[PDB]
């Protein structure tokens, strides 16, 4: 739904880095430039922005 | 003056219209085969030991 606000397997806080990392994306930067441009080394971090599914943005199109 | 047997044809014709084959080029797919998953080039490693 929303981002994970820590890594669920090393406890990193990864809840701050979701809208950096579409503002380097939008900007061109591939997901591992990207990753990497945000300190995310290990790649249980990686997998948890790599993967995020963002819906709270189609949740909250709904009438209030 | 009325209508009689007359005498038995002698062949029949049996009439249907038919187009014909063309040449065998068996053209399989537009991109062909099942393409393989592949590298990206150079990719570089995206981790580093600590120390
Ligand atoms: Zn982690």
């Amino acid at each position: 739904m929303i981002i994970p606000v820590r890594c669920f397997t090393c406890g990193k806080i990864v809840g701050n880095k979701w809208e950096a990392y579409l503002g380097l994306l939008q900007a061109e930067y591939t997901e591992g430039d990207a990753l990497d441009a945000l300190g995310l080394k290990r790649y249980c971090c990686r997998r948890m922005l790599l993967a995020h599914v963002d819906l709270i943005e189609k949740l909250l199109n709904y009438a209030p | 003056g009325g209508l009689t047997c007359a005498s038995a044809p002698q062949g029949t014709l049996r009439i249907l219209e038919g187009p014909q084959q063309s040449l065998s080029g068996s053209p399989l797919q537009p991109i062909p085969a099942s393409p393989p998953p592949q590298i990206p080039p150079g990719l570089r490693p995206r981790f580093c030991a600590f120390g």
